[PDB]
């Protein structure tokens, strides 16, 4: 995930 | 000072370009993050992720990023040498402004005029509310400017190249630097104004440089030569603590905090375990957002  | 940041986000697929401007934190409290093609934006107070935009052609990725003073809009360089501007309320493109021949790695901007610097070695100044966005090209690096910054009070704009060169340009025109520092020997990345002092300039150098330099750019004296050991690719000055933070790669990838005017060193931020790519402030300057070739962000409250 993306900026998790 | 914490010797662990507050939080860390996943950074999947960061490009390990040393000269991209890959993250800014805006005054609305939006960290802006280029992961590859896509840019996403994470808010500091909700959490909230939002991936603002994807490239839309194969091979294409995001040199830069850079949100206007207000945080309510949001350029993005990408390598197929275009400036667009974003609306993050609208999530809308309201521009995709063409000039440079080359990817576009550096920003900056001064109210409505926002500076971009390219690997071509040139520095655009657009007008963003205009039709005909490109109203100057300052040409004085030979190879890619991938460090740009606006002075705070709009008095001078400081770029960095590449070649070795630290410029620093007048507000207006010709388009001739009023400085021109020789003394790094390796590329400057690394370029941050002091908050408090309207003519001091920091600049960093890299792998064959590792220092950091602070300049008067009226009479143009270096005040400060300060070997960091590895390359600078950012500073950050804290307006609170009357400190730097710089960042660093190989060997210990850290950023070092030191104390202004002494220079000496405070505190060292450890955890990385690639080099660092870029450093980001807050809004309010308690914490510094560091992008690194590890695929993180970490966000470190050490001004707090």
């Amino acid at each position: 995930a993306p900026x998790g | 000072i914490p010797s662990l940041p507050d939080r860390i986000l996943d950074a999947p697929e960061i490009r390990n370009d040393y000269y991209l401007n890959l993250v800014d934190w805006s005054s609305g409290n939006v960290l802006a993050v280029a992961l590859d093609n896509s840019v996403y934006l994470w808010s500091a107070s909700s959490g909230d992720i939002l991936q603002l935009l994807q490239m839309e052609q194969p091979g294409e990725y995001i040199s830069s990023v850079a949100w206007i003073k207000e945080g309510n809009y949001l350029a993005v360089g990408t390598s197929s040498a275009e400036v667009q501007l974003w609306d993050v309320q609208q999530q809308k493109r309201l521009r995709n402004m063409t000039s440079h021949s080359a990817r576009v790695g550096s920003l900056s901007w001064n109210s409505y005029i926002l500076s971009s610097g390219s690997r071509s070695g040139h520095i655009h100044h657009h007008d963003v509310r205009v039709a005909e966005h490109h109203v100057a090209t300052l040409s004085g690096h030979s190879q890619e400017v991938c460090g740009l910054r606006w002075a705070p009070d709009g008095r001078h704009l400081a770029s960095g190249g590449n070649d070795n060169l630290v410029n620093v340009w007048p507000s207006a025109p010709g388009w001739v630097p009023l400085q021109t520092f020789t003394q790094h020997q390796g590329a400057v990345k690394a370029v941050a104004w002091c908050p408090w002092q309207s003519n001091v300039l920091a600049t960093g150098g890299g792998t064959s440089d590792r220092h950091i330099r602070i300049w008067n750019v009226c009479s143009g004296a270096c005040l400060s030569a300060v070997d960091a050991h590895s390359q600078v690719c950012s500073i950050l000055w804290s307006p609170h603590y009357k400190e730097l933070i710089s960042g660093h790669g190989f060997a210990q990838n850290q950023l070092v905090i030191w104390k202004y005017p002494t220079m000496a060193k405070v505190a060292e931020l450890k955890g990385h375990t690639s080099r660092v790519l870029s450093l980001t402030m807050s809004p309010d300057g308690a914490t510094v957002a560091s992008a690194a070739a590890d695929e993180t962000l970490r966000l470190w409250r050490c001004f707090e």
